[PDB]
RNA sequence: UUCAUCUAGACAGCCGGACGGUGGCCAUGGAAGUCGGAAUCCGCUAAGGAGUGUGUAACAACUCACCGGCCGAAUGAACUA
RNA sequence: GCAGUCAAGCGUUCAUAGCGACAUUGCUUUUUGAUUCUUCGAUGUCGGCUCUUCCUAUCAUACCGAAGCAGAAUUCGGUAA
């Protein structure tokens, strides 16, 4: 296969039939899944997960404050 | 061809239910519920048996099938 | 932390209006009834902004209020012992839909015969019945969907097949390069209850078989302090 | 351990000066919010509708104590009118009515620790800007009641 | 049908070569002649040069009756009446200059039949807002501030 | 907070009967008879009139209160199954190798045989559960219909028929083959 | 990371083998012709820059293996106004010792007339150093080339007068003359490569 | 604990609107709210962004922000331990 | 590690006494993959033979997840001794 071919196959044939509902249900399950990983993970992976969660929360609150201050 | 649900019948703690007192100064005598304080505590009064007006736990009495 | 649902993330430019807009609409309705003598209660139910910015343009002389219905009834004081005029409780209890208040001063038969005219076309009438029966053929589907000429149309885009199948229950494949459903499937028919699926299919195939026409409930003159009923459907 | 004892002295000094600045700031806040009737009978250069007659003998000060007590009746009336039907009232409403009744009971016993208004206390009050030591030197803070003052 | 005379608007730079690379998917399947169409498009928009313009084309039995539709982008810029901005040189053509209130009122009186405002004041305010987008000064003023002054009654615009 | 009393309500239609003795529910209707064993919930059922059942919890916590609505939904799905039925439709797609799906009887047990999925020599066998009926819908290409009274049995049979043929060690943005559920509805789709 | 992800998909051109290069204006022509002579995935679509890259096809003539490289298209521009998309094509022509086919549309489904075609062909005349150049009129079932004018035949003779040219005509959609064009190009290149043995 | 919203109908859900100068100005082979830099205005509004995402070569279509109908009682955020 | 800009908590309600998590730039080029024939090693009381168990912080074998993962071959993760 030549120059970029997966998106040409997508445009020519389509994706799977059950593709979209699986992605929607995955995004719906992620909210339950991120709390299960905060409680089950032990050792070093728990510390790494907590560091990533703190970084994401600070980044999101910074984005909210910057958006409201810049628009108003 | 009617539906059939049996499943239960219970004595209810409510105002007017008469009550046998099982332990304390006034054991063996009847009183009535006059007010409900919480899930576990009520206000009772029986004048004819000679038990004063008082608050008690429901664990110190037993409900009778009389109201 | 307790298990609760968190709201979805949206960072946009508009903000939510409050009771001040309802108060300004109430004051405007009372002052407009005090200024204009020909308050007409109409029922503009299903209408596109394009058609209203046209009627507001034709009757560019009068005033039109299209606020919330309970707030407008409170401004006209729908209580039986409350009013801002003489016996407006009939015109207040007449309002039972997405109501409109056309406060005019000019006429009393002209403003009830022109309306009987303005009646352009509309969408597929999701609650009422449809007339033009459409059945797509057994070939590649197109944008007008058997409503244009042979080679004067565009074939339907590939990014709508999933909405066509998993949101309108129409059997489809792709199988060469385009939509190309295998059989011929009739969407709607004449004189039947058009469903929400049939109306959305007729809107996506871009048909216009129903007509929109104004329906005026009543019109009250404040000079005589009296409301005349009408049924200009 | 990489702390020894100098780190412990350092954290002790910082935590101590932090805690002491906090408690000092809290005490000055308590004193400023305690000495509010004094600033009320101080304001408008001792009620500037009567800035000419510098006497205020025994009924004017009673009226001023009553006005200081009922100075907040407008918010209470507005909260009664805005209080919805099937709703418990607000914490502002409960605490403001608490302030109301707990001032009125003190009024019924002995009104308010106010100025004496029978000596040079009026001159010292007009020349008593904001310091807490007007009580320390020249207060004459003899109290009155809702009747014959005594 | 009898006719397919639909307004095939084709916003394309005027007094230039309206290449049918952008018109073949809408005309060259409907049996036209692209060179005759390009010459007719040039002859229709043979007034505005080095500035794009909207243009229709009554398709009446393989005879492209071309026409120019009026908009507050050309008239506004054409009013500005600047020099040429080529693609063969430094193309950074900032439209920093000054317009006239008389030309603004003339453009409003021209395209008053393409607006939902029944007042020439509101139409001129919308036109000054379009000029504030197009970075053209009007009476040496920031156009949004001058329109705010006009909404607070600065200009005397007869209807 | 341990709420004092919480109740949910079940509206039972005309031609159906329900019998609940010790948390064992039996629904008899125009299409058959379903049963359920709810002896792990600690609720109380009560018949109001011959058209309303009421289920209740007394002095329950949050975790206990969260099960009243699942009890109500399970019994309502029993009623909906016995008066309308459940119909699932599954469509199967392939790129090169046509999938052959048939109904077989191996010692009298009603299996679905799937063969030639992606050119495999392996035969996949999935057993029909008790009460679900499998039909092959003419006038639609490459479709199967599963029908029954029990939504749990019909959905579980469609689920393991989906999961028996999955793509292994390939790229699923490229290899678009298999069986998928396309519609969940009713046997009597209206009225 | 981005350049690795892009460079992994890139086609495999051997610069030292039998090669037919195709070239022309941005309307399909070339991609439809490559679809006819080979098997590929280059879709044919009536808008201009459908192929924003270059594609390879393979075929077999007289028991040899031939490549065929498709071209995005050179717009109109002199030397430094071009994008990297046109840079790809002119570097392919400048570097690939091949047999180049030039496609002409005498009908006007494209947006560029015959005068602009011949002007661009005379502009990229010196780009051919040691290559067999050959011109091809496409879609002749709508515009037959003998049904021309004397105001067209002049510049047609101007693209005829070069020492390397062979004016042929093709109707790639209707499947009229494609095998003969491919055989003619392969014959020209095979003779020009075999006569340079020099051992 | 502190802020808010709510019978002038709050939160969740279904359904309808989501307009007009204008395909704002540069860049682009083409990018019309959605590859980028500039930008950020005006009218009509009950309300509607020179646009929150999905999308098309570019258009279309859908969604969101924001308003309206139906249903009818309290609900949402941040924080403390 | 040093230097600077931040900015949620802060100095148990003070932002700029005085802290200050998450960030962010600077400083360390034979600065266009160049040079560097180098093992710039560590190690002095242990090393080898024989033989048996245990840990998991998983190299291989078993089963899964993600990736521009076409196929083939890999990379990064999860369970697992
Ligand atoms: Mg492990
Ligand atoms: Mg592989
Ligand atoms: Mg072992």
């Amino acid at each position: 296969p030549q120059n970029d071919y997966i998106e040409r196959h997508i445009k020519q044939h389509g994706k799977r039939l059950d593709h979209e509902e699986r992605k929607r249900k995955r995004e719906a399950r992620e909210s339950h899944k991120i709390s299960e990983r905060a409680q089950k993970l032990t050792g070093w992976k728990g510390k790494q997960f907590a560091k990533k969660r703190y970084a994401e929360k600070v980044s999101m609150r910074k984005k909210i404050k910057a958006h409201e201050q810049s628009k108003v | 061809t009617d539906s059939i649900v049996k499943a239960s019948n219970w004595r209810l703690v409510e105002v007017g239910r008469v009550v046998l007192i099982k332990k304390g100064q006034s054991a063996g005598k009847l009183a009535a519920i006059v007010e409900i304080i919480d899930q576990k505590k009520v206000l009772i009064d029986g004048p004819k048996a000679g038990v004063p007006r008082q608050a008690i736990n429901l664990g110190q009495v037993v409900l009778t099938p009389l109201t | 932390p307790r298990s609760k649902r968190s709201k979805l993330v949206t960072l946009a430019q508009t903000d939510k209006k409050g009771r001040e807009n309802k108060e300004r609409i109430f004051d405007e309705v009372r002052e407009a009834l005090d200024t204009y003598r020909y308050v007409w209660v109409l029922h503009l139910d299903d209408v596109r902004t394009p058609v209203l910015q046209e009627i507001r343009t034709s009757w560019a002389g009068s005033k039109l209020i299209m606020g919330k219905r309970k707030v407008l009834q409170k401004a006209l004081g729908e209580k039986r012992e409350e009013e801002y005029k003489e016996n407006l409780y009939q015109l207040s209890k007449l309002c039972s839909g997405v109501t409109g208040l056309l406060f005019t001063d000019e006429d009393v038969n002209t403003v009830k015969e022109y309306f009987k005219s303005y009646v352009r076309s509309d969408y597929s009438r999701p609650n009422t019945k449809a007339p033009l029966t459409f059945t797509i053929p057994e070939g590649i589907v197109y944008s007008r969907g058997g409503q244009i000429p042979a080679e004067e149309d565009v074939p339907m885009i590939h990014s709508l097949e999933p909405t066509m199948r998993n949101k309108f229950e129409i059997p489809t494949k792709i199988k060469a390069g385009k939509i190309t459903i295998d059989s011929p499937y009739l969407v709607c028919t004449e004189g039947e209850k058009l469903d929400v699926r049939q109306a959305l299919i007729l809107k996506q195939f871009g048909i216009a078989a129903s007509e929109f026409k104004v329906k005026v409930s009543a019109y009250y003159d404040n000079d005589s302090s009296t409301v005349e009923s009408t049924n200009i459907n | 351990h990489p702390k020894g004892r100098k780190y412990e002295k350092l954290v002790r000094a910082t935590m101590r000066e932090d805690k002491i600045a906090a408690k000092k700031k809290l005490h000055q806040d308590k004193r400023v919010h305690e000495l509010a009737r004094v600033k009320f009978m101080q304001d408008v250069v001792n009620s500037d509708t009567f800035k000419g007659q510098p006497i205020f003998d025994h009924a004017h000060t009673r009226e001023f104590i009553q006005s200081f007590i009922e100075r907040d009746d407008t918010e209470l009336d507005e909260l009664k009118k805005k209080r919805r039907s099937n709703r418990p009232p607000s914490n502002r409403q409960v605490l403001l009515q608490q302030r109301r009744d707990q001032e009125l009971k003190e009024f019924k016993a002995g009104f308010l620790c106010p100025d004496l208004s029978d000596a040079k206390n009026m001159e010292f009050l007009r020349n008593w800007n904001g310091t807490f030591g007007l009580l320390n030197t020249l207060r004459l803070i003899r109290i009155n009641d809702k009747g014959e003052q005594v | 049908d009898p006719n397919e005379v639909k307004y095939l608007y084709l916003r394309a730079v005027g007094g230039e070569v309206g290449a049918s690379a952008a018109l073949a998917p809408k005309i060259g399947p409907l049996g036209l002649s692209p060179k005759k169409v390009g010459e007719d498009i040039a002859k229709a928009t043979k007034e505005f040069k080095g500035i794009k313009v909207t243009v229709q084309l009554k398709i009446q039995n393989r005879q492209a009756a071309a026409s120019v539709v009026p908009s507050a982008s050309s008239l506004v810029i054409t009013a500005l009446k600047e020099p040429p901005r080529d693609r063969k040189k430094d193309k950074n053509v900032k439209h920093s200059g000054n317009i006239q209130l008389d030309e603004i009122i003339e453009i409003a009186r021209q395209m008053r039949d393409k607006s939902f405002g029944r007042t020439l004041a509101s139409v001129t305010k919308e036109i000054l807002g379009t000029a504030q987008s197009v970075g053209c000064r009007v009476d040496f003023k920031n156009p949004h501030d001058i329109i705010e002054g006009i909404n607070a009654g600065e200009i005397e615009i007869p209807e | 907070m341990k709420y004092i009393q919480t109740e949910q309500q079940i509206e039972v239609p005309e031609g159906v009967t329900v019998s609940i003795k010790s948390r064992i529910v039996k629904v008899v209707g125009p299409r058959g008879t379903l049963t359920k064993n709810l002896k792990h919930i600690d609720v109380t059922f009560t018949k109001v009139n011959n058209q309303l059942i009421k289920v209740a919890v007394h002095n329950g916590g949050r975790k206990h209160v969260a099960a009243l609505r699942t009890v109500k939904s399970l019994v309502d799905n029993m009623i909906t199954g016995v008066t309308k039925g459940y119909k699932y439709k599954m469509r199967y797609v392939y790129a090169h190798f046509p999938i052959n799906v048939n109904i077989v009887e191996k010692d009298g047990a009603k299996f679905i045989e799937v063969r030639n999925f992606l050119g495999d020599k392996k035969i996949r066998n999935v057993p029909v559960r008790d009460g679900v009926t499998i039909e092959f819908s003419t006038n639609v290409k490459d479709e199967i219909v599963l029908s029954g009274n029990s939504v749990e049995d019909v959905s579980q049979n469609a689920a393991d028929l989906q999961q028996i043929c999955r793509v292994r060690n390939k790229d699923i943005r490229k290899f678009l083959d298999g069986i998928y559920v396309s519609h969940k509805g009713f046997i009597t789709e209206d009225l | 990371e981005q350049v690795r992800q892009h460079i992994g998909r890139l086609p495999s051109i051997d610069p030292n083998t039998r090669t037919l290069l195709i070239c022309g204006y941005p309307n399909v022509g070339k991609s439809s012709f490559l679809r006819c002579i080979t098997k590929s995935d280059v879709d044919v679509q009536p808008y201009a820059f459908t192929t924003k890259s270059l594609y390879v096809g393979h075929f077999d003539y007289k028991y040899l293996r031939f490549q065929a490289i498709d071209t995005p298209g050179i717009l109109d521009r002199p030397t430094e106004e071009m994008n990297n998309i046109e840079m790809q094509s002119i570097y392919a022509i400048a570097h690939l010792r091949s047999c180049v086919l030039y496609f002409m549309d005498l009908s006007e489904q494209c947006g560029f007339t015959i005068e602009a075609q011949v002007k661009l062909f005379h502009s990229i005349k010196p780009l051919f150093a040691n290559k067999s150049v050959m011109v091809v009129i496409n879609k002749t079932d709508i515009i037959r080339p003998e049904d021309l004018d004397e105001e067209r035949a002049q510049l047609l003779e101007s693209v005829k007068e070069v020492p390397g040219v062979e004016i042929m005509t093709s109707s790639c959609q209707l499947e009229e003359n494609v095998m003969e064009v491919r055989n003619k190009a392969c014959e020209k290149l095979l003779a020009s490569r075999i006569e340079n043995k020099l051992k």
